[PDB]
């Protein structure tokens, strides 16, 4: 089984300038190599097979090359609708194989969060659950990192979180973390807060409540 | 143009099945070789199985051999994916995709556009929805809560508030149901005296709730 390793994971690029993905094949496909686009929400769509040969109706500063292990997907100068995930496949060996896929974003200056708590509602509370909400909002690069506090507790096990794609206007991601307690547990406690780390802050911003 | 058009994903139960079709147009169907691949929710892709033109041919990933068959019928010009045995980690969105004309060390064009098959234990429900509640700017949002399956729509003022709205990806609670967050930043001198309404619609449990976000 030929096992695919892209790389860089996330490659980020300024509009107009030139990306490289690479892809490695654990043995010699000669040109049997694919690549295909995925956009957010979208199925994959084949960009080049043959390792060189560019399907019909894709642009043309999308172009292949490589030869045996080693691959690269070039896009000469990336336009808005380029931003997307790239996978590639090996066509030569007869389990089908992909890599783990490169991520292809937008290069922006730093842009620190604006951070926001929101408290359980209680309609929520009144069904036995607490949710505890913090928002960051437009901030670049994705790197973040969210810690809960509960009267100075961390919060370990109790969180999940999830985050946007790339905003088309402005380039930025936004970031939701929800922290669950039972009712009984927040009715214990009085101070609950929400500690954001990034790139674009001096040092780590703190929102919180009181109960 | 080629097309190819998938349907019959839903909700189903472990130890149930599940028949995916595949309507394929535009070109002489039974001169290709057809394939199955998938992606879990956030994950990359995973070749399925492949048939060959006349069906005499098939091929499966060891993650699905002995619990999934594939077959197709030349005559209606479908392709078609038989689920049993079915385990929680097939949840994925499926994909009919074109082959060449043998089987082998194809690629994949074109792509279908995807049916989303949930392996569950849950049963489909609607979420609740709760309020994320708010001369600078302010945030504010609705906690669209413990619902089922895939997928949720939220918009704002019925679509008018389109501006600062971000609409999260769904966690998968531990629980097995969905929790999603869409928030709005607004005028802070607005917070009590503009109406913010959050508009959810869960159609698989043909749930719609309209909620007023305040202070």
């Amino acid at each position: 089984e030929i096992v695919m390793t892209q790389s860089p994971a996330t490659l980020s690029v300024s509009p107009g300038e030139r990306a490289t993905l690479s892809c490695r094949a654990s043995q010699s496909v000669s040109s049997n190599l694919a690549w295909y686009q995925q956009k957010p929400g979208q199925a994959p769509r084949l960009l080049i097979y043959g390792a060189s040969t560019r399907a019909t109706g894709i642009p043309a500063r999308f172009s292949g090359s490589g030869s045996g292990t080693e691959f690269t997907l070039t896009i000469s100068s990336l336009q808005s609708e380029d931003f997307a995930v790239y996978y590639c496949q090996q066509c030569d060996n007869w389990p089908p194989t992909f890599g783990q896929g490169t991520k292809v974003e937008i290069k922006r200056t730093v842009a620190a969060p604006s951070v926001f708590i929101f408290p359980p509602s209680d309609e929520q509370l009144k069904s036995g659950t607490a949710s505890v909400v913090c928002l960051l909002n437009n901030f670049y690069p994705r790197e973040a990192k969210v810690q809960w506090k509960v009267d100075n507790a961390l919060q370990s096990g109790n969180s999940q979180e999830s985050v946007t794609e790339q905003d088309s206007k402005d380039s930025t991601y936004s970031l939701s973390s929800t922290l669950t307690l039972s009712k009984a547990d927040y009715e214990k406690h009085k101070v609950y807060a929400c500690e954001v780390t990034h790139q674009g802050l001096s040092s780590p911003v703190t929102k919180s409540f009181n109960r | 143009e080629v097309q190819l058009v998938e349907s019959g994903g839903g909700l189903v139960q472990p130890g149930g099945s599940l028949r995916l079709s595949c309507s394929a147009s535009g070109f002489t169907f039974s001169n290709y070789a057809m394939h199955w691949v998938r992606q879990a929710p956030g994950k990359g892709l995973e070749y399925v199985s492949a048939i060959s033109g006349n069906g005499g041919n098939t091929y499966y990933a060891d993650s699905v051999k002995g619990r999934f068959s594939i077959s197709r019928d030349n005559s209606k010009n479908t392709l078609f994916l038989q689920m049993s045995s079915l385990k929680t980690e097939d949840t994925a969105v499926y994909y009919c995709v074109k082959g060449q004309f043998l089987e082998w060390y194809n690629w994949f064009d074109p792509w279908g556009q995807g049916t989303l098959v949930t392996v569950s234990s849950a049963s489909t429900k609607g979420p609740s929805v709760f309020p994320l509640a708010p001369g600078g700017t302010a945030a504010l949002g609705c906690l669209v809560k413990d619902y089922f399956p895939e997928p949720v729509t939220v918009s704002w003022n019925s679509g008018a508030l389109t501006s600062g709205v971000h609409t999260f990806p769904a966690v998968l609670q531990s629980s097995g149901l969905y929790s999603l967050s869409s928030v709005v930043t607004v005028p802070s001198s607005s917070l009590g005296t503009q109406t913010y309404i959050c508009n959810v619609n869960h159609k698989p449990s043909n749930t719609k709730v309209d909620k007023r976000v305040e202070p």
